[PDB]
């Protein structure tokens, strides 16, 4: 249901979606 | 009673959020209310 | 000269990026194409009529992972964002 | 006489290619 090349960089989160449902 | 309450009762929100996004519409502001940040940064590039 | 870090300028455009054959099919009037965010990403070649993508140049951060100098002086550096082709 | 140009007149301004934008 839920849903570029100028220096903005999108750091991924720590817990990763597999981590978080555990 | 009770189990029988309580099974149905979340039969329901399936049907909920399977339908209607209206409840997941705090989420989806946080999502736009940045998305939407980002292209006013980047639209400021073209500016004069 | 496809696929390497090139500056490049055509028909004087100017920029720097990766040149890289394109699947998108230009309208034949059209010459430059445009992102979402109006940033040239597709080219006309002037001299043979060639649909190119400018794909920038790759970077990103470069974060050092460091235990403290108190422990020791070894150091492992992490490049963001980028495959390990570029380094 | 008279009649109704529903939609029609709309040209390409200039020389782009953008996909699936709102422009
Ligand atoms: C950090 O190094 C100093 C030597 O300059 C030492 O005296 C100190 O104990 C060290 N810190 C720890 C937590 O061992
Ligand atoms: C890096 O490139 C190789 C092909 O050269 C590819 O197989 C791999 O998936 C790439 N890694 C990432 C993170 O894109």
């Amino acid at each position: 249901k839920v849903t570029k090349f100028n220096g903005l960089t999108v750091l991924p989160p720590l817990l990763t979606d597999e981590m978080i449902a555990q | 009673l009770i189990a029988n309450q309580f099974n149905s009762a979340i039969g329901k929100i399936q049907d909920s959020l399977s339908s209607t996004a209206s409840a997941l519409g705090k989420l989806q502001d946080v999502v736009n209310q940045n998305a939407q940040a980002l292209n006013t940064l980047v639209k400021q590039l073209s500016s004069n | 000269v496809k696929n390497k870090c090139v500056n490049f300028n055509f028909n004087g455009l100017t920029g720097t990026g990766v040149l890289t054959e394109s699947n998108k099919k230009f309208l034949p009037f059209q010459q430059f194409g445009r992102d979402i965010a109006d940033t040239t990403d597709a080219v006309r070649d002037p001299q043979t009529l060639e649909i190119l993508d400018i794909t920038p140049c790759s970077f990103g951060g470069v974060s050092v992972i460091t235990p403290g100098t108190n422990t020791s002086n070894q150091v492992a550096v992490l490049y963001q964002d980028v495959n390990c082709t570029e380094v | 006489a008279y009649t109704n140009s529903f939609t029609r007149g709309v040209y390409y301004p200039d020389k782009v290619f953008r996909s699936s934008v709102l422009h």
